[PDB]
């Protein structure tokens, strides 16, 4: 807890590594979210939802 | 007096300088005198 | 101020090497 927030606030190097982790972190939970949100909104139109998928003939 | 030695110092001036609001009077020709956000920024050290 | 910086700094290179290079998988 106070450690981290008082070494964020006094030195810009733990600042900088805070920025780069929250941005990583931020995008794929985002990313995240977003393709969870898409699978819902497709049910059924997938790839892997094709009944005869594996029986071409 | 012979307490405060350099990390007294270093102490006591994160206490009351590093990162803090700062209180400007000024008169005269002071137009080249920088303004206030100049002189915020300037008590701190991005370096570190 | 010196040792400490450099140790934070290289800290901060590192992780954003990790962070661009994204080779999760490379822990081998
Ligand atoms: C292009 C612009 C370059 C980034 C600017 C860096 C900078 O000036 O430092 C910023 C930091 O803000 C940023 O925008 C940081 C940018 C992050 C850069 C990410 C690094 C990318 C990694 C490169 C590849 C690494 C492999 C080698 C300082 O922000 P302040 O609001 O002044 O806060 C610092 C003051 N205090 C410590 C008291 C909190
Ligand atoms: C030329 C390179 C710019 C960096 C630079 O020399 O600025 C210093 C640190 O700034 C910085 O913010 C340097 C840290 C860089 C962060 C990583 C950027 C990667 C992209 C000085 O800034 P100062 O605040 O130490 O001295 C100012 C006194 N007020
Ligand atoms: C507009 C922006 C301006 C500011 C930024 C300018 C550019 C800054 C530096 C960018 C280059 C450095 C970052 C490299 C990141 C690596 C990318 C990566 O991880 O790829 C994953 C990526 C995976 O992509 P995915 O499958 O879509 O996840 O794989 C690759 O792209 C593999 C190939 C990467 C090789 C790039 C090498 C760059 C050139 C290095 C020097 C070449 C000359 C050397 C000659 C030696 C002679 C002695």
């Amino acid at each position: 807890f106070e450690g981290f927030y008082k070494l964020i606030m006094r030195r810009n190097s733990v600042y900088v590594t805070f920025i780069i982790a929250g941005a990583f972190f931020g995008e794929r939970a985002v990313d995240y979210g977003v393709h969870k949100l898409w699978e819902r909104n497709n049910v059924g139109k997938r790839y892997e939802d094709i009944s005869v998928l594996g029986q071409r003939p | 007096i012979d307490a405060v030695d350099a990390s007294t110092v270093k102490r006591v001036a994160n206490k009351y300088i590093y990162d803090k609001d700062i209180a400007i009077s000024a008169i005269g020709p002071i137009q080249d005198l920088p303004d206030y956000n100049k002189f915020r920024r300037r008590t701190y050290w991005n370096r570190y | 101020i010196d040792i400490q910086a450099a140790a934070g700094w290289g800290i901060a290179a590192a992780a954003g090497a990790i962070w661009v290079v994204q080779p999760f998988g490379w822990i081998k």
